[PDB]
């Protein structure tokens, strides 16, 4: 049956540039039958255009759909951080009846900033129960590659962390992220010095927080 | 005294779905197996009847009933079918006694640019009964809020056109369409063979 | 006002079944073309079912025989009964309007997430993320709640009952080796309000009828 092939996967542009996005059905569908969708984390989608060309309810101007029979296009001008978002096209002309592309998801640039990066002990509430948690958090920051280095005692720790990271910040366009390293409580009784070493291109050099335990 | 086919398989121009056309054939000797034999049809469908048969039945009427739609929706010309074209615009019956017959259009109504004269019902309270036909164009109440016969938000012109533009895939191409059934009540029998 | 709230969706062990609601205001669903459509983590939209004003009814192939549609016209409600579910069942589903060439899908429900898995359920530790800053650093402290060994998701966290929302940053759940969700949520403030602001994270997770308010306080 058709399928609907999105490009770009991914999509990185300025705010004020013009971001487009094509979908290639595999077969030739009349325009009256292709939609776009767009959805931001945590939402159901939003239509934006239907039948090629018409925008909906609340679709301003700034989008714009093209294309006939086997090529579509979505063509987002001036482009803002609210705009990020995965963009999915939609057939509904053919079978079974409603067909989806795979999205393409577009981030928004914006300046490089450096993450404000804070250690946070286990509790002793959570050690009486015979785990520690160790948490490092990277807050706002952009562009989202950042590295975070575990060191107990100067030990570098590999294969007991994990980490977590926002989706990008509809306003501001940064990411936050969060690493946990997690031990037995007879393990961290063991050491001192816990320290979390962050690299990232806002950083001149990398930047530690550590603290002793107990302290 | 020789049934008037030509007059309804070459129509320069046909009907729209919804309001599909109807024509009562009477007094007069059909053969079918000369309509049939022609490689000029991508369908030719018969239900009870076969076809090399009907040369040799009398019926008191035939009716032949034509139309335009998408390639994609030919399937739903047949018994016990559903769909948008099955439910709202025209409906075989589950004991339907006749022929369906069709063939790609796209050299007689298709455009440069869409042609948009042919239409089908897309919104509908309720299914079509068999050999039903609906041409309300009163606008259709999605919501709570009455209409008023003005279009609007939840308040939908219930037609939509087929846009039929040349080189659309075979499927969005218009095809001709013409639906034989077959009249057995008890009185004449004008219809033979 | 018009809209489509569901709901139904949770944890279900594989074979078993559950039926969703998506209970519509202003649409009438008996005279609408709706649909359900879901989305597995981290992947795109798959259509599911439709149920047309007239009664049609369609299904996708990775669903039919297993999923049924219907409504109920007295309460303008949707139903999607499932039913032999499976592992890949698991998705946030949403139901929706169709409006076909007229205006494809332009509403849609918020989603209900279900969970096929035969994990038993697990209500989350809460343990405080303290602020290590001084009040009197001039500059800016951050705290947060680690909501820790849960089981199945989601987990909802509101900050002072939901007057602080700005500077919070509510991490995505990770899947820990054991099999059970971890995360943190975090907020930014300035250093000097910890000595005169309160900061409580409201915690709940409802498949295990654990509802939590913590304060975090400096140490
Ligand atoms: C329709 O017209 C063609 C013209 O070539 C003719 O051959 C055919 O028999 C006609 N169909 C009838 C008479 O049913």
């Amino acid at each position: 049956e058709i399928v609907l092939t999105q490009s770009p996967g991914t999509l990185s542009l300025s705010p004020g540039e013009r971001a487009t996005l094509s979908c290639r059905a595999s077969q030739s569908i009349s325009s009256s039958y292709l939609a776009w969708y767009q959805q931001k984390p945590g939402q159901a989608p939003r239509l934006l255009i239907y039948g090629a060309t018409s925008r909906a309810t609340g679709t301003p101007d700034r989008f714009s759909g093209s294309g006939s029979g086997t090529d579509f296009t979505l063509t987002i001008n001036r482009l803002e951080p609210e705009d990020f978002a995965v963009y999915y096209c939609q057939q509904y002309g053919s079978s079974p009846g409603y067909t989806f592309g795979q999205g393409t998801k577009l981030e928004i640039k914006r300046t490089v900033a450096a993450p404000s990066v804070f250690i946070f002990p286990p509790s002793d509430e959570q050690l009486k129960s015979g785990t520690a948690s160790v948490v490092c958090l990277l807050n706002n920051f952009y562009p989202r590659e950042a590295k975070v280095q575990w060191k107990v005692d100067n030990a570098l720790q590999s294969g007991n962390s994990q980490e977590s990271v926002t989706e990008q910040d509809s306003r501001d366009s940064t990411y936050s992220l969060g690493s946990t390293l997690t031990l037995s409580k007879a393990d961290y009784e063991k050491h001192k010095v816990y320290a979390c070493e962050v690299t990232h291109q806002g950083l001149s050099s990398p930047v530690t927080k550590s603290f002793n335990r107990g302290e | 005294n020789l049934c008037p086919f030509g007059e309804v398989f070459n129509a320069t121009r046909f009907a729209s779905v919804y309001a599909w056309n109807r024509k009562r054939i009477s007094n007069c000797v059909a053969d079918y197996s000369v309509l049939y034999n022609s490689a000029s049809f991508s369908t030719f469908k018969c239900y009870g009847v076969s076809p090399t048969k009907l040369n040799d039945l009398c019926f008191t009427n035939v009716y032949a009933d034509s139309f335009v739609i998408r390639g994609d929706e030919v399937r739903q010309i047949a018994p016990g079918q559903t769909g948008k074209i099955a439910d709202y615009n025209y409906k075989l019956p589950d004991d339907f006694t006749g022929c369906v017959i069709a063939w790609n259009s796209n050299n007689l109504d298709s455009k440069v640019g869409g042609n948009y004269n042919y239409l089908y019902r897309l919104f509908r309270k309720s299914n079509l009964k068999p050999f039903e036909r609906d041409i309300s164009t009163e606008i259709y109440q999605a919501g709570s809020t009455p209409c008023n016969g003005v279009e609007g938000f939840n308040c939908y012109f219930p037609l939509q056109s087929y846009g039929f533009q040349p080189t659309n895939g075979v499927g969005y191409q218009p095809y001709r369409v013409v639906v034989l059934s077959f009249e057995l009540l008890h009185a004449p029998a004008t219809v033979c063979g | 006002e018009v809209q489509l709230v569901e709901s139904g969706g949770g944890l279900i062990q594989p074979g078993g079944s559950l039926r969703l609601s998506c209970a519509a205001s202003g649409f009438i669903v008996s005279r609408n073309y709706m649909i359900w459509v879901r989305q597995a983590p981290g992947k795109g939209l798959e259509w599911v079912s439709v149920i047309y004003s007239g009664g049609s009814t369609f299904y996708a192939d990775s669903v039919k025989g297993r999923f049924t549609i219907s409504r109920d016209n007295s309460k303008n409600t949707l139903y999607l009964q499932m039913n032999s579910l499976r592992a890949e069942d698991t998705a946030v589903y949403y139901c929706a309007r169709d409006l076909e060439v007229a205006g494809a899908i332009d509403y849609w429900g918020q989603g209900t997430l279900v969970t096929v898995s035969s994990a038993s359920t697990k209500g989350p530790s809460v343990f405080p993320l303290a602020p290590s800053s001084k009040s009197t650093s001039g500059g800016t402290a951050a705290l947060g709640c680690l909501v820790k060994d849960y089981f199945p998701e989601p987990v909802t966290v509101s900050w002072n009952s939901g007057a602080l929302t700005s500077g919070v940053h509510t991490f995505p759940a990770v899947l820990q080796s054991s099999g059970l969700y971890s995360l943190s949520s975090v907020v930014t403030v300035p250093s000097s309000s910890l000595g005169t602001q309160t900061y409580i994270c409201n915690v709940n997770h409802k498949p295990s009828n654990t509802k939590v308010d913590k304060k975090v306080e400096p140490k």
